């Protein structure tokens, strides 16, 4: 739980999102371990600069390195929460359909935090109040709810579920569970032969052939 | 030499300015798309060594081939066989002695010129890689002929009892280059005492040919070597120019960069173009607002519909002026010549009207006929300009009737009978029967007999000579400003640099905005012109009851629909509007009542 | 009183925090030597890691409405060449506030007539008083030192007569002309050597400012032609050539000439300003094209490879000039051409020397763009100033050539009326000076900015640079372009034909105080340099009438 | 999304301020719905731009087309005409997107 | 909500993940570093290697009170063995420091006056490798099978440049293979 360890995991859990086709569970638990830290070190350099003001009725290094560092770490989470908004916007009709009827997944705390589901329900409301009174005044009585029955099925989902993404294999060498000849890797397609990864060779694949192996971070992006 | 070569493969892979490393970074970028060419830019070359330049600028032919072989080897290296040889393109800008140095020291020396190319020829073939067989022993060699002293650089040898010239030229493993024999004419302003100009001859290579149409200014760099043809007294020879790089001005086939239209898109977003061009076109013309609007729509044009049957609609306009002398009907016409992409100035006498369209002659090789000349074959897309439509009494009328309204001529002479294409646009300015008394008599007698030429034109201005005793003193104030003191060179650089458009930017501008957007008028706007026209014929026939005859027919009505298409090419909107179309009739309704007066 | 190493550490601690503890400098833009001194001071502050604020200022009446209204906690103001003569403390009052004051300025004036209140009376005015002048007006040690403290009416009257004796020695002082004795390149570069920062870019920068004064004096840079010869040898980067390196920015010395912009342009073009060298001999328009066609015409110059017969083929032809210019020694005696010269290179891209390089900076400062129109004109010169300061690094290249092509036509433009006024024959020798009033010829618009006018006089002082064994007085010109008769009139200096035995500075600024006090009907000193003032049309004709009688040389 | 005079949606597309003003209730809704999202984070992280990553601390910045006194916070910079600045990086992001300081 | 560069990375932040890896320095100077990823020291002894993160060391060279040491493969006498294992092997490229191209560009801007002869020698031995890598990639993608490629030693720069087309140019052909049946 060292702060170097408590940061390199964050960077790995930011880059993986930035080419993802679909959402991932928002790891709120590690964020709160550092949401206090960004307040504290700002407060640490808050008063410790003021002692340098009151010494002048020398050192210029140790102030400058502190000031640029924590805002640079602040820059990472600035992008990291905007791309959630950049992803939750389009997916709205799908995720409510995952959230309307009871099913295998709920929009949980480890899935989404407080403010974005406060954002989502309000923004999807005001979106519906643009199409209604300005456009759907002459909407007849089969086109009320905006979701596909049949015909053109595009008011439903983002089924981009075999978009290709470059993969870097970073399995922790402990043998442990060893199956293959060079190292322990597995694959299974839907149709083709099970030719697979070895250790760190960069490959290209679809998504549900790799969606299983990313719950356990043994292989990066 | 080999040593010299060792001094160029080791130079065109690490020459750079400060961390850009350019010459590897374009040679790779020219081997992907097939061009196989360099641009050395000799004034930028000098950073190595003045000696290696001076082994070039004092001696020829040897240097070009050694350099070419070095470049081919480097190109070959940037790969790992189908590898052709390359070609060079050199360019500098020292100064252009126009056509004056002829024999003194400028024989086989690097030189830079400026001219106007007028006459292209058909293509040809010379070889560059051969495979030669002997009769007696079936020997097999291969000889490459790259650079020239034309042919007869080296001939086929005698070596392999054995009879001489035992060798032949097969055609199974060969390559070929094309020459041009295009002819350069002097730019007709810089040899002035009293003399006619002269002409030279020049050939070139395939990967820099077919880059010129006749009617343009070009600058050109090359060699001044000498050939000798035995089809004149002393053993003489002839001059010609082997050329290297036509780094001329614009084409004047729509490939260019993106920043050229960036400002153009940044200007077209400002909706002030129409009112600002009337000032910015002609910076030395006192007003003349109604005529000035007509010239910018003539240069742009309309469209061309090949609608799904045989016929077509002639999508262009053709203005016509006439008026008193001293009222700018003539000096305005040289001004449209430079601003046009293609412009021809045959403005005098008609010039033997059968020779305006096409001409044949006995040709000295094979004693045959074909088609060579014409004043309308070279003026496609652009605009011609002529004058004096009174005292061409012989055959000007019979030579423009087929030339207009269909633009599909065909020569019925001794050889071919072919319908060659034309997309021309005419323009003229004439005189009435000495001007004043014509406008103080019965208002006919302008063209003495025929109205049939007037019905082919559509847009007609009539200027006059008032005696406004107020604005004329400003005109007398205007001419002394331009004529001496030359303060308009300093006034139109302190009002133009943020507001107006210079004279050469429009030549850049018009060729882009024509060749991109294909417009169409508004479909609900058709109620406007139909409601407009029905009273104009009533305004016509209210005059013929007064024993008055002549001219308005329906061809001008399908010209107004081209007029409203013209400013749509200016704004580059694919649809038209009604603020658009009401200003167009506002230009034509100031030339509807001209038939009454 | 201020040793050079002391004020650097003194100004260090007074503003070094990482907050808005800003120090600001002001700079006159109209002088070229004023610019280049400031540029090297900024970059050492970058590796001193301090915040800053750079504001130019051009108007001596505009100095009030930049400083004296927008100040919060600015403790360290800094000037370059502003208050050598006129006391700014009477101009801008500062009450004694907080002996160990709270707001501190320096000044970097470069002018010989100083003002003793600024150096003595240093409560806030901490001027650069180091070994600049060790003999700083040696009569000061009893003159005003008895003015500070000021039966006995036969003794005090003698003591007032001593004060009156001290009055005249302070009346002869503040009654001299001005110049710059030592350029501001000399001070700060010597200060940096006391700190010891070795970069040849500094050695490239500091020589430009002393090169700018090759037209307003003769021998101050002849005093420094030794003091660069050591530095190009002490800062020797290499003994070998060490070829093919595109970098390393090497320094050499080759003999260069007053036929300027030569290695950029065409040895042809000397065709204009070789007649300037014949205006430096005897003639400008009459016989020159009949005269010039032997010496500068070793060929009717070939334009086949001419771009590299002033670049490359001159290996043999300018070395023939190397053997022409000792047999053109006697041919006309024309020996204002041989000069030692200095040069820089780049590694590639052709050499550029420093003689022509100051020529591009002056011309590029010009072009590159009731009484309410002046604000939109006074804001133009500050803006186009800014597109020249950036032109001293390799981060920009492709606008340095724009001044090159704007050099060799404006000189053709400035000549195009100089030949007119010379054959107009309107130079009237009245008694002492010569008066010329350019009422209106053509092309009047290029004379609003004053920096063209000193060059126009620099060509016009040379048409009268014949023998003239009597009456060696410079002229005063006149022109007008805009409303209410602005008339930026100016004076010049007389020039020696390189034979200073008598260093004539100026006689006009003494008389300029008189006419700005007597008439008082639209007379102005709002323009910065004292050699240039303004005058009204109905007052410029009685301007000279008070000048033709007041002999103040 | 709020840097200076945010509620001023004027001097911008007034001819299409029959288009957008008739949909301003959505625009205003997004506006107000982004204001609380600037404060719904329990720690103040900026969301008004700054998308390009930082490089260093010290950046040469010029200014033009501007006047008046601005920047009441983080020290007043005394913004006067055509003046060079050479400052810390982290104070200029709320003015570059404002378009008052011009060049990096 | 960028909506401008979302599928990929701009080249202004691929350098941002490599600057947060450490290298060795030569310190000069004598709490001072409480950056939460710091390794502050006491009075620091010169002539001693220490693995320090790069971005503060770039800032440390601005004030100019230190000096960098080059990494172990940054001489021209060392890359010569790299350019022969590839010229005999058109199969793949063997041995790469995996972040090389973005490393030298930082190491030439303001890090030029440190090492013995980088200029006029090293950039010749770099730009050759900038293309011999990418000559190999043009033979590679013509061999595109279905959903299986083999890239072994690719930089972070080239993988940010093959990316934005190679995804959808095989995804679009993934339709006609799959949705055929
Ligand atoms: N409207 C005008 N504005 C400015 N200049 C004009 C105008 N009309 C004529 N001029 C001037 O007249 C001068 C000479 O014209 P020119 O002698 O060619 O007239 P012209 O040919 O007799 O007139 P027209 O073309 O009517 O016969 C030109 O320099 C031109 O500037």
């Amino acid at each position: 739980v060292s702060p170097q360890q408590d940061f390199s995991d964050l960077m790995k859990s930011w880059k993986n999102e930035r080419c993802s086709p679909e959402l991932l569970p928002y790891p709120h638990q590690l964020m709160k371990r550092l949401l206090n830290r960004i307040s504290m070190q700002s407060q640490l350099i808050e008063n410790i600069s003021m002692g340098f003001l009151d010494m002048q009725n020398e050192s210029k290094l140790p102030l400058l390195c502190m000031e640029t560092e924590l805002e640079r770490l602040k820059f990472v989470i600035r992008s990291y929460i905007r791309c959630r908004l950049s992803k939750i916007d389009k997916f709205s009709l799908y995720l409510r359909q995952l959230n309307e009827d009871e099913n295998s997944l709920i929009s949980l705390t480890d899935l989404l935090s407080k403010d974005e589901i406060k954002y989502h329900d309000t923004h999807s409301l005001i979106w519906l109040k643009l199409v209604n009174d300005s456009i759907l005044k002459y909407m007849p009585e089969e086109l009320q709810a905006i979701n596909d029955t049949e015909g053109s099925v595009n008011m439903i989902d983002e089924p981009d579920w075999n978009k290709f993404v470059f993969i870097h294999v970073n399995g922790p060498p402990d043998g442990e569970n060893e199956f293959g000849k060079p190292c322990y890797t597995v694959t299974i397609p839907d149709l083709k032969e099970e030719v697979e990864l070895t250790i760190g060779s960069i490959y290209v694949m679809r998504y549900e052939v790799i969606r299983d192996l990313l719950r356990d971070d043994k292989v990066a992006l | 030499n080999t040593e010299i070569i060792k001094s160029f493969k080791n130079f065109i892979l690490e020459f750079r300015l400060d961390s850009q490393f350019i010459y590897r970074d374009q040679l790779r970028n020219n081997i992907l798309v097939k061009n196989y060419s360099l641009t050395v830019n000799m004034e930028h070359l000098i950073g190595y060594n003045e000696d290696i330049y001076k082994k070039l600028s004092d001696e020829p032919s040897d240097i070009i081939p050694l350099f070419e072989t070095a470049i081919t080897q480097v190109a070959k290296r940037i790969s790992i066989n189908s590898l052709p040889t390359f070609q060079l393109i050199l360019n500098s800008n020292a100064n252009q002695i126009p056509l004056r140095d002829l024999d003194s020291e400028h024989v086989s020396k690097i030189v830079r010129l400026s001219g106007i190319i007028i006459s292209t020829s058909v293509l040809s073939s010379r070889a560059t890689y051969l495979s030669i067989m002997c009769r007696n022993c079936r020997h097999t060699t291969s000889i490459t002929i790259n650079n020239f002293n034309t042919g007869n650089t080296v001939s086929l040898p005698r070596s392999c009892n054995c009879g001489p010239d035992p060798y032949i030229i097969i055609h199974e493993s060969s390559k070929f280059i094309d020459q041009q024999f295009l002819k350069l004419q002097e730019i007709p302003e810089l040899v002035p005492v009293g003399e006619m100009p002269r002409n030279l001859t020049m050939t070139c290579d395939r990967y820099l040919t077919n880059k010129v149409i006749p009617g343009t200014r070009v600058t050109i760099v090359g060699i001044y070597s000498i050939y000798n043809s035995k089809n004149s007294g002393v053993a003489i020879r002839t001059p010609y120019i082997k050329i290297l790089g036509i780094q001329s001005d614009v084409e004047t086939v729509t490939m260019f960069t993106e920043e050229e239209e960036e400002e153009f898109l940044q200007l077209s977003r400002n909706p002030k173009l129409y009112e600002i061009l009337t000032n910015s076109i002609a910076p030395s013309i006192f007003g003349n607002e109604d005529i000035k609007k007509a010239i910018v729509c003539l240069l742009m044009g309309g469209s061309k519909k090949i609608l799904p049957d045989g016929m077509r609609l002639r999508g262009d306009i053709n203005v016509l002026l006439l008026g008193d002398p001293g009222t700018a009907k003539s000096q305005l016409l040289k001004f449209v010549e430079k601003v046009s992409p293609i412009a021809v100035y045959t403005s005098g006498k008609g010039s033997s009207a059968a020779g305006l369209t096409a001409s044949v002659q006995r040709d000295p090789m094979t004693r045959e006929f074909y088609l060579e000349g014409g004043a309308m074959v070279l003026a496609d897309g652009g605009v011609v300009c002529i004058d004096e439509f009174d005292k061409m009494r012989d055959e000007d009328r019979v030579a423009i009737h087929e030339a207009m309204e269909q633009q599909t001529i065909s020569i019925a002479k001794a050889g071919i009978t072919t319908v060659l294409n034309s997309r021309t646009s005419v323009l003229a300015a004439a005189n009435p029967i000495y001007g004043r008394y014509d406008d103080l008599k019965s208002p006919g007698d302008n063209i003495d007999f025929q109205t049939t030429i007037l019905s082919r034109f559509d847009m007609i201005f009539i200027v006059k000579d008032d005696h406004n005793e107020e604005r004329d003193i400003s005109i007398a104030n205007h001419v002394i400003n331009i004529h001496t003191g030359n303060a308009n060179a300093m006034q139109n650089q302190q009002e133009e640099n943020g507001s107006e458009i210079s004279i050469e930017k429009m030549k850049r501008y018009i060729t882009y905005c024509r060749l991109k957007c294909a417009p169409r008028l508004s479909p609900q706007a058709a109620e406007k012109l139909s409601s407009n026209f029905v009273t104009i014929r009533k305004q016509l026939l209210i005059n013929e009851l007064e024993s008055t005859e002549r001219p308005i027919t329906i061809r001008q009505l399908e010209a107004i629909i081209r007029i409203t298409e013209s400013l749509a090419k200016l704004e580059l909107s694919p649809i038209a509007q009604e603020r658009h179309v009401d200003e167009a009739i506002r230009l034509f309704q100031a030339s509807t009542m001209d038939a009454a007066s | 009183i201020s040793q050079f190493s002391e004020a650097y550490n003194k100004i260090l601690r007074n503003s070094s925090s990482h907050s808005s503890c800003q120090l600001v400098i002001f700079v006159s833009c109209l002088n070229i030597d004023a610019l280049c001194a400031t540029k090297m001071l900024s970059l050492l502050f970058k590796k001193q890691l301090v915040q800053s604020q750079i504001v130019p200022i051009f108007g001596y009446s505009e100095l009030r409405r930049h400083y004296s209204q927008l100040d919060d906690n600015i403790n360290s103001l800094l000037l370059v060449g502003f208050g050598g003569v006129i006391d700014l403390e009477a101009f801008l009052e500062i009450d004694p506030q907080e002996q160990s004051f709270r707001r501190d300025i320096y000044v970097l004036d470069a002018h010989r007539p100083w003002n003793l209140d600024n150096i003595f009376g240093s409560q806030i005015i901490q001027c650069f008083d180091d070994g600049t002048v060790d003999d700083t007006l040696g009569e000061q040690k009893e003159a005003y030192y008895k003015l500070l403290e000021l039966n006995d009416l036969s003794k005090r009257k003698q003591r007032k007569k001593q004060i009156h004796e001290y009055e005249g020695v302070l009346e002869e002082y503040y009654s001299q002309g001005t110049t710059v004795v030592n350029s501001i390149s000399a001070q700060i570069y010597s200060l940096l050597s006391a700190i010891g920062e070795t970069n040849l870019s500094n050695l490239w920068l500091n020589i430009l400012g002393t090169t700018s004064l090759d037209i307003a004096y003769a021998q101050v840079y002849n005093r420094l032609y030794p003091l660069l010869q050591d530095e190009v040898k002490r800062l020797t980067p290499s003994s070998r050539n060490s070829v093919k390196t595109p970098d390393t920015l090497t320094l050499n010395i080759q003999p260069d000439y007053y036929l300027f912009l030569l290695r950029h342009s065409s040895l042809y073009d000397s065709f204009y300003y070789s007649n300037y060298v014949n205006a430096k001999l005897s003639l400008w328009n009459e016989n020159g094209k009949k005269r010039l066609h032997k010496m500068f015409a070793r060929m009717g110059i070939p334009l086949s490879t001419a771009q590299e017969t002033w670049l490359y083929m001159d290996h043999s032809i300018k070395r023939e000039l190397g053997i022409i210019f000792d047999k053109n020694l006697d041919r006309y005696g024309l020996q204002d051409i041989i000069r030692d010269g200095f040069v820089r290179t780049l590694g590639y891209r052709g050499s550029i020397s420093a003689s022509e390089f100051v020529e591009a900076l002056t011309a590029l400062l010009e072009v590159g763009n009731s009484a309410q129109k002046l604000t939109n004109l006074r804001k133009r010169w500050v803006s186009n100033f800014w597109l020249s300061w950036d032109a001293l690094d390799d981060r920009k290249v492709e606008l340095l050539n724009r001044g090159i092509q704007l050099a060799q036509d404006l000189q053709r433009a400035i000549f195009n009326t100089g030949v007119a006024i010379l054959e107009k024959k309107l130079i009237k020798h009245l008694r002492i000076y010569r008066l010329c009033v350019l009422q209106d010829g053509p092309d009047l618009d290029l004379y609003r900015n004053p920096l063209t006018l000193l060059r126009l006089g620099n060509w016009l002082i040379e048409c009268c640079a014949e023998s003239e064994d009597k009456q060696l007085l410079p002229m005063v010109l006149a022109s007008i372009d805009e409303n209410t008769d602005t008339y930026l009139v100016a004076g010049l200096t007389p020039r020696y034909p390189r034979g200073t035995k008598k260093p004539i500075l100026n006689n006009f600024s003494m008389a300029f105080q008189q006419i700005t006090a007597e008439t008082d009907a639209k007379v102005r000193i709002d323009n910065f340099e004292s050699s240039i003032i303004e005058i009204r049309r109905e007052d410029l004709s009685p301007f000279l009438e008070k000048l033709t009688l007041s002999g103040l040389l | 999304n709020g840097l200076d005079l945010m509620s001023s949606i004027t001097f911008s597309q007034q001819d299409t301020n029959n288009l957008s003003h008739q949909e301003q209730e959505y625009l205003k809704e997004y506006c107000d719905l982004i204001t609380d999202l600037k404060s719904g984070d329990l720690v103040d992280i900026d969301l008004s731009g700054s998308l390009v990553p930082p490089s260093d601390v010290f950046i040469d910045v010029r200014v033009l087309k501007d006047a008046g006194e601005i920047q009441t916070e983080y020290g007043v910079f005394n913004l006067i005409k055509d003046s060079q600045f050479f400052v810390r990086q982290s104070d200029v992001e709320r003015l570059i997107q404002q378009g008052y300081l011009q060049k990096i | 909500l960028p909506a401008h560069l979302q599928q990929t990375f701009s080249p202004e932040e691929i350098q941002f993940i490599v600057e947060n890896e450490p290298i060795k320095i030569f310190p000069r100077i004598t709490w001072q570093l409480i950056t939460t990823d710091d390794k502050a020291l006491n009075n620091m002894v010169a002539m001693r290697s220490t693995e320090v993160v790069l971005w503060i060391a770039l800032l440390l060279k601005q004030q100019s009170k230190c000096s960098i040491v080059a990494p172990q493969w940054l001489t021209t006498k060392e890359l010569d063995r790299k350019i022969q294992y590839e010229k005999t092997h058109p199969d793949r490229f063997s041995e790469l420091p995996w972040n090389w191209l973005v490393l030298a560009r930082i190491l030439f801007n303001k890090a030029k006056d440190d090492f013995h002869d980088p200029i006029h020698e090293l950039r010749g031995k770099i730009q050759d490798l900038r293309e011999i890598r990418q000559i190999k990639v043009l033979k590679g993608l013509k061999y595109l099978n279905e959903s299986h490629l083999q890239l072994d030693n690719l930089s972070l720069l080239e993988i940010n440049e093959l990316r934005p087309f190679i995804t959808e140019i095989m995804d679009k052909l993934r339709e006609i293979h799959t949705a055929s049946l």
